[PDB]
């Protein structure tokens, strides 16, 4: 419960930074759709335990 | 067609010339395959015409080769003359686009008459530098050891081509050889555990036993030298001379060749030619020649009528082999040539 | 049983029969059925007498004139399970159902 | 003494004197000789002449390397180096009701296995070889002692061509 | 925006010809446009590949060998021994020609190497008897016996390389 | 009229297949006729075994083409004459039309040029004339 | 040959009609 | 700017001698300077945000031959070449080529032409006009974008850029977005029916081209982890299916010595399909169907057993049965060879047909009938490409008198070593004299009419004005064409002008002085 709380407050404050400075909307749309892969691949993990 | 009079004078060549049972390779790969069906495996009949095993052994000699060729032929085609008339397009489509973009386009065709002029005063206007013996001694003496290391590295990507697989196939026996020496030397001196062991026995005795040279891609591993790591904290000025680093920036000029100097290149056809031939002389090596070999010759006779410093006559006598000797140079397979001339 | 005859053996095999080799040395679980149901597969079982029975009493003869109107019937009866194979199939897709797997 | 000795007989010029035979396809351990011993032979004479195929267009070198790769590459299959060994055989009949095997050992022995010479020496009824729930099974098990044994007939690098006649 | 009008004045709205539709009219119009052009000023050389959903379509434009040379045949011709026993007597017949004609070779080869240089090959080895062997004699004749008749592991200990 | 014939063919030297085109060209010419090519597909492995003359296995086998125009009641004298020879082993006629058609001639016609052959083969006013004939 | 497709010249390069657009962007 | 130069060479070099494995290729010019150099990656740990803008390494399983010619790609070709890697490239340079690049464009939209038809002669389908590909107007338009994938140890030319217009080859999408697909198979566009069929969802997909196209919730479940739930979709009708998966044949392609289209329709046991798993109609399932049992009776095709790729090549006279092993196939771009059956080998035999010429001089040949370099020439000789042999004839015959003012014994050597046309049966005795006899030379020059004797001289006149004519930069070029018999860049021609030099310069600068281009030309 804890720690996903806590860290998705810090890996999209990371992000919105980020994105600040950008200007153009496609790089934004794929950071996200990038970010959504690497936080999968998290769940994939845990089914594999019990 | 067949009378009654040639029944008896069939030629043989019609049905079947000399030059495959003869001067081709084709009937050997048909006594493997049939030799082998009656056998029963069918794997090793598909290898005989395919032979993948030996090519990629090839290719790794080849393409290191076919990787320096070109970088020669793409300095003998940036001549000051080719580097015009990639300007000469240049100044069409700029031209143009002016024309467009300020809507004068009625007046183009008096402007690109104009174009064309002018170029062809430029063109005869580069001759009369080419036509000084000062300067079109210096251009050959550059130009040809380019060409000379080049036909000698075509001789090299040639020679390979015509090993048949049989030839490739040995080395990989010595190979196998090799290393049982190499190891002999030395050899004298849960369910998942068990698979990651079958692994790196895979890996270690693949890298060895692995049919191919070594190329830009394996052997990085083996230097222990960091370059990274070796630099840390050093002012290269100091170590690498001022006058290098620029002229190795100028990659108009080319440089790392093999032979830089005439008499480097003389050494290699001498180390060469006592192989070859048991005389030196009265080879059939020499009778080759180009037109374009003689007709230069002929303009190195009319020069050295004229007056000359000493250097410029030692640049004759320099150039004058070297336009012997490229007509000696046997060739091959210009066809194959002409195409890689014109697409770098 | 003599060498001679071997090639004779293999030679045969080759031309008239079926014919692998194996790499490893070992013959692999199941490599068996799968290589004979390819050929059941590929020689229609539902034109070959032998493929649709085991049993003789089945295997039995009739005359063609009695053979050739169950061939009329049984593709009939076909023809209704190749519908509903395509109607259940429809219908699922229609209400978007799924079935678990676990 | 190579390097004190000028033009000197070859001690294998002899070998055009002997009628040479045409080997046989069942001999593999002297083929094999032949390439650990050619391959030495070239291996220098191209490591000298630098692989420059000026000297290869000549007949008899390009003659032989063809003739390394058939002596080199097994004759035999790839499984056996030596010699010659005669591949044993099985081969099942499925249109008996009763299951069946037969043999064609390395040797010219032949088995004529059933499940009734098993059955035959137990005293049991006519009618279970055919449903053989048991036949099935004490086959499986008379597999195993068949081979504890260790008979010479098969051969020592043990081969088999499994075959399957019917359906 | 992003409008022009010499797009407009340079064009002219026509009506449709058969080329617009119809093939065959049309590959009639293609062909007599390729003949003045080359493809490969334009793209070099390539494998000329294009794809669709999971479809390919290929037209390289290579570079073609055909390596000949009459010692090629190896006395190789179709004469009923493909196989059988009756084959291994089609490669026995120079079997023994070839093999001699080469190891005459070797001894040119290697004698020539040898003859040209037998004064480096005298004092090559003389130098490393020294560190075996100082301040002492040094016969070359009855020491170059023991250069050979070592096995492979002793000549590595004395010499440092190995060979046989 | 034209009939197409192939043998299956005992691989030999160039000798055997003329003399094997040499006894049936004059069949035909003996009794009347003509003959349009002689021509060679190829030698490749059979997939079957096949008995010849000899009494014999084969596994290699080489087809011919031996084109002819003829009667109708003269193709089964000479289907017997390859069928009784020592070369060849099975035959069989055919009838054809793609025969002088564009992709069946332009082929044949850069025949002459193919590298594998010799050069004094090559006549090259022949091919200049054969094109300036064969034009729409 | 391996790749073998007759030409179907009965078949017209350009569509004389319009059509709804199958795959569109955006929303227009 | 002298001073920002060497501010440039010398932290150039500290780019790349920290980036650069191979530096020994790149700059072999000095080797005693320094020793062998290699650069070596090492594991790292990963920012969980700021490694989402990364990419991947590869998309695809690559051979041996492809990962040389891409790290010699990488590295190495712009370090070899004249203008140097795309890095360190000025902007006057990149600028120059870039309008050669507009120039061509253009004058393919000038055709109204199609990708594929450029491409090939005889295209199965025919996409869109260049006025309306997307891809192709990007690219003209943008100037970036043709640098992206254009690595930056690579040359900037006019080709490469030219190719991805004219074929997309673009692979992939490697962001850390896009979803990694195993099975992407891809058939040859003559295995299809219609185009708007159903989606192998086994086999390649368009989605790869962009991440952001499959970063659906389906790819993500699919390769990252197992499924779970069964989702069905609709099914088609037995019409519709065979409707998509219609395929139709020329009829003259269906004689039986063509296997490599009949064993399309055989299973792998060796038995007919139906019409259906064919993916044909009724009739062109009949005549395939008389071609095997008729191809099985002359045993190129088997009747029951395995198909065997030596049954799959179709039949054809020797050479094409021959050649196609002698044929070694190598790219233009890459020295190494395709192995066969990877590639399509190709030759319109039509077009070689007319390719040849409609004029022809057979008696002007005669004398260099006999001579020939190469095994046989397959083109028919012009009048001008003729003059270059006798020429060329004309040479070798003077230096035979060169060499024997100088001793050389003539007579003897071409007594030993030289290769007549006519070369009879090889045998054991025959095959030394003429393994010696390999060379091909001209006659004498003394043993000859006068008119033979002027032909060659004359020959050799128009030629030898030519090259004075030629300017002397493009040395090597006419003597790459002067061993194939290429006469194009022998016939050169300049025109008159009455222009001065200042008055051309002082214009054309001026002109190059609009697009950019401040460097004013110096001749």
């Amino acid at each position: 419960q804890i720690l996903p709380q806590m860290e998705q407050s810090i890996e999209i404050s990371m992000l919105q930074k980020q994105f600040q400075e950008i200007k153009s909307e496609e790089l934004k749309q794929d950071l996200i759709r990038a970010y959504t892969r690497r936080r999968i691949k998290d769940l994939a993990n845990q089914f594999s335990k019990l | 067609w067949i009378n009654q009079q040639n029944v008896n004078n069939i030629n043989p060549d019609s049905i079947m010339p000399a030059t495959i049972y003869d001067e081709t390779d084709y009937y050997l790969k048909l006594h493997e395959q049939a030799f082998l069906f009656e056998q029963g495996r069918l794997e090793e009949m598909e290898k005989v015409s395919l032979e993948t095993e030996e090519i990629q052994y090839k290719n790794s000699v080849l393409m290191p080769i076919y990787q320096d060729v070109i970088s020669m032929i793409k300095h003998l085609k940036s001549t000051e003359s080719f580097k015009l008339e990639k300007e000469f397009q240049a100044a069409k489509r700029i031209l143009i686009e002016d024309c467009r973009n300020m809507q004068i386009e009625d007046q183009l065709e008096e402007k690109m008459a104009k174009l064309e002029k002018a170029f062809n005063t430029l063109r005869k206007a580069q001759k009369e530098k080419f036509d000084q013996p000062e300067n079109q001694l210096e251009f050959l003496h550059e130009h040809l050891l380019i060409l000379y290391n080049m036909l000698r590295k075509w001789g090299e990507y040639t020679n390979m081509l015509k090993i048949p697989a049989t030839v490739v196939r040995d080395i990989l026996h010595e190979r196998q050889v090799m290393l049982e020496k190499k190891k002999l030397i030395r050899k004298q001196n849960a369910i998942e555990n068990l698979m990651l062991q079958f692994e790196k026995k895979a890996e270690e005795e693949l890298n060895a036993e692995f049919h191919i040279e070594k190329n830009s891609l394996y052997g990085n591993d083996k230097n222990a030298v960091d370059s990274r790591d070796f630099y840390k904290g050093i002012d290269l000025e100091n170590v690498f001379p001022r006058a290098l680093i620029d002229n190795s920036f100028d990659f108009t000029k080319l440089s790392g060749l093999p032979f830089q100097n005439v008499k480097e290149a003389l050494r290699n056809e001498e180390k060469i030619e006592l192989l070859r031939g048991e005389d030196p002389n009265n080879s059939p090596r020499k009778f080759e020649t180009a037109l374009i070999v003689e007709v230069f010759k002929l303009k190195s006779q009319q020069l050295r009528a004229a007056s000359l410093t000493r250097a410029q006559q030692q640049k004759l006598n320099d150039i004058d082999t070297l336009l012997d000797l490229i007509g000696e140079i046997k060739v091959e397979e210009p066809t194959f040539l002409l195409k890689i001339w014109k697409n770098f | 049983m003599n060498p001679i005859q071997f090639s004779q053996f293999v030679v045969n095999s080759i031309t008239k029969h079926y014919f692998k080799e194996v790499a490893q040395g070992a013959l692999r679980p199941g490599q068996v059925r799968r290589e004979v149901k390819s050929v059941y597969k590929d020689y229609n079982p539902l034109k070959i007498h032998i493929f649709k029975y085991k049993h003789p009493r089945m295997l039995e003869i009739p005359m063609p004139g009695h053979q050739r109107r169950a061939e009329r019937v049984e593709a009939q009866r076909r023809r209704n399970r190749e519908q509903i194979n395509f109607f259940c199939r429809y219908v699922l897709a229609k209400q978007g159902k799924t079935i678990p797997y676990n | 003494f190579f390097y004190e000795g000028y033009v000197w007989n070859h001690s294998l010029n002899i070998i055009h004197d002997i009628q040479l035979n045409y080997l046989d396809k069942n001999s593999n351990a002297i083929a094999i000789k032949y390439a650990k011993t050619l391959n030495i032979m070239s291996s220098l004479y191209r490591n000298l002449t630098f692989k420059k195929f000026d000297f290869i267009k000549i007949w008899y070198w390009y003659y032989l390397y063809y003739i390394k790769n058939i002596y080199f590459k097994n004759l035999i299959n790839k499984n056996n180096n030596y010699v010659f060994e005669k591949p044993n055989i099985f081969v099942f009949n499925i249109k008996s009701k009763q299951i069946r095997l037969a043999v064609l050992t390395s040797k010219n022995y032949v088995y004529n296995l059933t499940v009734g010479k098993i059955l035959s020496s137990l005293n049991i009824k006519e009618k279970s070889k055919k449903k053989s729930n048991k036949g099935e099974r004490l086959f499986s098990e008379y597999l195993e002692n068949f081979f504890k044994n260790k008979n010479i007939r098969f051969g020592t690098k043990k081969l088999a061509i499994i075959k399957l006649k019917y359906f | 925006s992003s409008i022009d009008i010499r797009k407009v004045l340079n064009n002219k709205y026509r009506d449709s010809e058969s080329s617009d539709f119809y093939k065959k009219n049309r590959e009639q119009l293609v062909s007599r446009i390729k003949q003045d052009m080359d493809v490969d000023s334009y793209t070099g050389a390539t494998t000329r590949r294009t794809q669709f959903q999971q479809y390919y379509q290929d037209q390289p434009s290579l570079g073609f060998v055909y390596p000949m040379n009459p010692g090629r045949g190896a006395f190789m011709e179709p004469d009923c021994r493909f196989t059988g026993n009756d084959f291994m007597e089609k490669i026995n017949t120079h079997f023994a020609t070839a093999i001699t004609s080469s190891y005459q070779d070797l001894d040119k080869v290697v004698k020539i190497q040898v003859n040209d240089s037998k004064k480096n090959i005298e004092q090559n080895l003389e130098k490393l008897f020294r560190e075996k062997n100082p301040n002492k004699e040094f016969n070359f004749d009855k020491e170059y016996a023991r250069y050979l008749k070592l096995d492979s592991k002793k000549f590595k200990k004395e010499y440092g390389y190995e060979t046989d | 009229p034209l009939y197409e014939l192939i043998v299956l063919a005992r691989a030999n030297t160039a000798k055997a297949t003329t003399s094997l085109v040499s006894s049936v060209a004059q069949s035909i010419l003996e009794k009347g006729g003509n003959v349009r090519n002689t021509t060679i597909l190829g030698d490749r492995i059979l997939n079957r075994t096949v008995k010849g003359n000899d009494d014999k296995k084969h596994l290699v086998g080489r087809y011919v083409q031996i084109l002819y125009d003829g009667n109708p009641q003269m193709m089964g004298q000479i289907e017997k004459a390859a069928r009784e020879s020592n070369e060849g082993i099975r035959a069989k006629t055919f009838k054809i039309k793609d025969f002088y058609s564009d992709a069946q001639l332009f082929r044949r016609a850069l025949k002459q040029t193919s590298p594998v052959y010799p050069s004094y083969l090559n006549d090259k006013s022949y091919l200049h004339q054969l094109k300036q004939i064969a034009k729409k | 040959v391996r790749n073998s497709k007759a030409a179907q010249h009965q078949i017209r390069s350009r569509n004389f009609f319009e059509v709804d657009p199958i795959f569109p962007d955006g929303k227009d | 700017t002298s001073e920002q130069l060497r501010i440039k060479n010398l932290n150039a070099l500290k780019h790349e001698l920290k980036n650069n494995p191979l530096f020994d290729r790149a700059f072999p010019e000095y080797k005693g300077k320094k020793p062998e150099t290699t650069v070596v990656k090492k594991q790292e740990e990963l920012d969980f945000i700021r490694s989402l803008g990364l990419k991947e390494r590869i998309n695809k399983n690559i051979s041996l031959e492809e990962a040389e010619h891409q790290n010699f790609k990488q590295f190495v070709e712009g370090f070899r070449s004249p203008s140097g890697p795309l890095k360190y490239m000025d902007h006057e340079e990149k600028q120059k080529i870039n309008f050669l690049i507009d120039q061509k464009l253009e004058e393919l939209e000038a055709t109204g032409l199609t990708r594929e038809e450029i491409l090939y002669d005889n295209p199965t389908h025919t996409g869109l006009p260049l006025n309306q590909d997307p891809f192709f107007q990007y690219i003209k338009n943008n100037y970036t974008a043709r640098e992206v994938l254009l690595k930056p140890g690579e040359e900037y030319t006019v080709q490469k850029i030219i190719d991805l217009a004219l074929r997309q080859d673009i692979g992939a999408d490697p962001s850390q977005s896009a979803a990694k697909l195993k099975n992407q198979k891809v058939y040859h566009a003559s295995k299809m029916g219609l185009p708007s069929s159903r989606k192998n969802p086994n086999a390649f997909d368009n989605t790869s081209y962009l991440g952001a196209t499959s970063s659906t919730s389906e790819h993500y479940i699919k390769e990252l982890v197992r499924p779970d739930r069964k989702n069905h979709e609709i099914p088609l009708t037995k019409a519709q299916t065979r409707k998509q998966s219609i395929r139709k044949i020329n009829y003259f392609d269906i004689h039986w010595r063509n296997t490599e289209l009949i064993t399309q329709f055989v299973n792998n046991s060796g038995c007919i399909k139906n019409k259906i798993q064919n993916r044909l109609t009724r009739p062109q399932q009949k005549k395939i169907a008389r071609t095997i049992r008729l191809s099985r009776e002359m045993l190129l095709m088997p009747f029951r057993g395995y198909i065997k790729p030596s049954d799959k090549k179709s039949l054809t006279t020797l050479q094409e049965d021959v050649e196609n092993t002698v044929r070694t196939a190598i790219n233009i771009e890459t020295g190494h060879i395709y192995i066969k059956g990877s590639v399509n080998e190709y030759r319109n035999v039509t077009k070689e047909f007319e390719n040849l010429n409609d004029n022809f001089d057979a008696k002007r040949a005669e004398q260099s009938k006999d001579y020939v370099i190469d095994g046989n020439s397959q083109k028919l000789e012009t009048t001008e490409e003729l003059t270059l042999l006798e020429a060329r004839m004309h040479s070798a015959q003077l230096k035979e008198k060169q060499l024997k003012d100088l001793g050389v014994d003539t007579q003897a050597i071409r007594e030993k070593y030289q290769a007549s046309p006519k070369n009879p049966q090889l045998t054991i005795d025959n095959i030394l004299s003429i393994q010696t006899k390999q060379y091909i030379y001209p006659p004498e020059f003394e043993q000859l009419d006068k008119k033979n004797q002027d032909q060659f001289k004359e020959s050799f006149s128009k030629f030898q004005e030519k090259i004075n004519q030629v300017p002397v930069d493009k040395f090597a070029s006419l003597l790459v064409h002067e061993k194939a018999t290429d006469a194009t860049e022998f016939s050169n021609k300049i025109q008159e002008s009455d222009i001065s030099l200042q008055e051309s310069l002082e214009y054309v600068n001026q002109i190059r002085s609009r697009g950019g281009l401040s460097t004013p030309l110096k001749i």
